[PDB]
């Protein structure tokens, strides 16, 4: 009873939001390393370094 | 029946081939901004 159910709610609320954000952050970071979906011969890179 | 034949004889020839093409940069890069602002 040291704290209202409301407070604990709001708390666990933000906690979930965070956990959410982190996972999404993790995924975007992971995608910064572009990999080859398969194995084979790769040709010309249609993109230049520094490109966007 | 007559024809126009040519006497084949051994000649000394050099073997060289010409491959057409275009020149291209060895490597290319683009310069871009990664923050907003004014160019000083």
């Amino acid at each position: 009873q040291a704290v209202s159910k409301q407070q604990y709610a709001d708390a666990n609320a933000a906690y979930l939001q965070s956990k959410a954000a982190v996972e999404q952050a993790r995924i975007n970071l992971r995608y910064t390393k572009v990999l080859s979906p398969i194995s084979g011969r790769i040709g010309r890179s249609a993109v230049t370094e520094g490109a966007l | 029946p007559e024809v126009g034949i040519v006497t084949l004889e051994a000649q000394t020839v050099t073997l060289n081939t010409e491959l057409p093409g275009r020149t291209n940069a060895f490597r290319i890069a683009e310069v871009r901004p990664q923050v907003n602002g004014i160019i000083l």
